[PDB]
Order: structure tokens, then C-alpha cells, then sequence
């Protein structure tokens, strides 16, 4: 029993919004539509599939769509390891920081790709009717 | 300090190979060359310069694998709705570290492709 225009899956309501925003703003936007709404989280291949298809039908084309996969900013606690030592000295052209993930039209919106949070892209909201 | 055909530097031995392997095989091949050997790792004991200036002139000097696969982990990413990050659909093959000699810096690339390699084991 989801609002008009919204779709249902696994007793959850979902809606894709063709309104480009920042991770932060889209996330904020989703939390205003209904108690505990959020950028969509994807917990199964089946769900991943129910979302790309809702993207495919309601969003007029765009290369990326925001999902709620956010960086925890715990890097100093998540130090990677070489096939032995610790990953401190590093040397990459780490342009700007990309602490966000979105869905890529390239892979029919089924896969995730690390992207800059500040980028404006359509999004998919989600929330449970039982609050 | 090192076996024949292996360069010495700061207590480590380095040998260059001209084979072309994917990350995974490269690591395995390295472990096989000598005890405690692995794809070269860099911490900047000025190994870079050395590795590329001495433990490289004995190589095609391009693109060598780096022993670091920075695969996405649960430790630093999560859902805004606090749901656990079980199912994941991010690319795992992406992110194998690599050194591009022409750019004189590291880079992340498909773990599935092929590259030269420099194995390293502490003496």
C-alpha cells in the first residue's frame, strides 16, 4: 500500500525522481517524503533488479542514479595492507574525493560505481510503510 | 645479501620479470620465486626510484604490478538507512594497484589484465 506514483517491493515503497541533486540533498529529500525515507539501499539481486527497472521506466536518461551507499569516513581505521605491510606511503592522482556510489546506466543500472558526492544525478527513494 | 640476479636495497631483494600476468597470478608467481617473496610493495624508502631506476632498467620499463588490491570493504562504506551491507554489486576486479613509469605515479586498474612484475622479499 504505497502512495500514488510509488512502487512496492518486499513490503517497501520506492520511487525514482528525475530531479538532479547532490548525494546529501537527495538523501535529505527522501527523508522528507515519509518517516524514515532514504536514498535506496540494495540488499539483494532481486531488489537490485527491481530498482534498475524502476529507473529504466521513470527516469528520462542520465548516466548515474544515486543510491544510499555512503563512505563512513573511517579511513584511518580501515587501513589497507600490501601483501605484507601497511598502506601508508601512497602515490596516486587522487583528484577529488569520491565518497559516494551510484548506479550506472552503462550496466543497465545493476552495478555500482564510486562517484563524487557533489555530482547532481537523479535518485531513487525508499521507505517502509510500517514506519 | 641476495641470490644471483636479485638487486639489494634497504634490506630487501628485488628481481624483475618480463612475464605478463594478471594480479592474482603475479602474486602467486612471486611467492614461488623465493621464500617471503611477494609483488613489490612501496613505502618510499626511496624504493620507487631504485626499483624503477635499477630494478627496472632490467625491464621493459612501463607498467609493473604493485602488490596492493584495494578492494571495496564494509569497513568504510554503509547504507544511509543503516541496513547491513551484505549483497554488494561493486566491481572487485577494479582496484589492483599499478605503477605507470610514464606517469611516474601509481594507478588503479582491472585486476584481470596483464602486466610485468617486480617481486620483493626482505633479506
Amino acid at each position: 500500500m504505497c502512495p500514488p506514483g510509488w512502487s512496492s517491493n518486499g513490503v517497501y515503497c520506492y520511487m525514482l525522481f528525475k530531479e538532479p541533486k547532490t548525494w546529501d540533498e537527495a538523501e535529505k529529500f527522501c527523508n522528507k517524503q515519509g518517516k524514515d525515507g532514504h536514498l535506496l539501499s540494495i540488499e539483494s539481486k532481486k531488489e537490485e533488479i527491481l530498482v534498475d527497472i524502476v529507473v529504466s521506466e521513470n527516469i528520462g536518461k542520465m548516466y548515474k542514479i544515486w543510491t544510499g551507499l555512503s563512505e563512513r569516513s573511517k579511513e584511518q581505521h580501515c587501513s589497507s595492507r600490501w601483501s605484507d605491510g601497511s598502506f601508508f606511503r601512497s602515490y596516486e592522482i587522487a583528484i577529488r574525493y569520491s565518497e559516494c556510489f551510484v548506479l550506472e546506466k552503462q550496466s543497465v543500472f545493476r552495478t555500482w560505481v564510486a562517484t563524487p558526492c557533489e555530482n547532481t544525478f537523479p535518485f531513487m527513494c525508499k521507505y517502509p510503510v510500517p514506519r | 645479501n641476495c641470490l644471483p640476479d636479485w638487486s639489494v636495497y634497504e634490506g630487501y631483494c628485488y628481481k624483475v620479470f618480463k612475464e605478463r600476468m594478471n594480479w592474482a597470478d603475479a602474486e602467486k608467481f612471486c611467492t614461488k620465486q623465493h621464500k617471503d617473496g611477494h609483488l613489490v610493495s612501496f613505502r618510499n624508502s626511496k624504493e620507487v626510484d631504485f626499483v624503477i631506476s635499477l630494478a627496472f632498467p632490467m625491464l621493459k620499463n612501463d607498467l609493473v604490478w604493485i602488490g596492493l588490491t584495494d578492494y571495496w570493504r564494509d569497513c568504510n562504506w554503509e547504507w544511509s538507512d543503516g541496513a547491513q551491507l551484505d549483497y554488494k554489486a561493486w566491481d572487485n576486479e577494479r582496484h589492483c594497484f599499478i605503477y605507470k613509469n610514464t606517469d611516474n605515479q601509481w594507478t588503479r586498474r582491472d585486476c584481470t589484465w596483464t602486466f610485468s612484475f617486480v617481486c620483493k622479499c626482505p633479506a
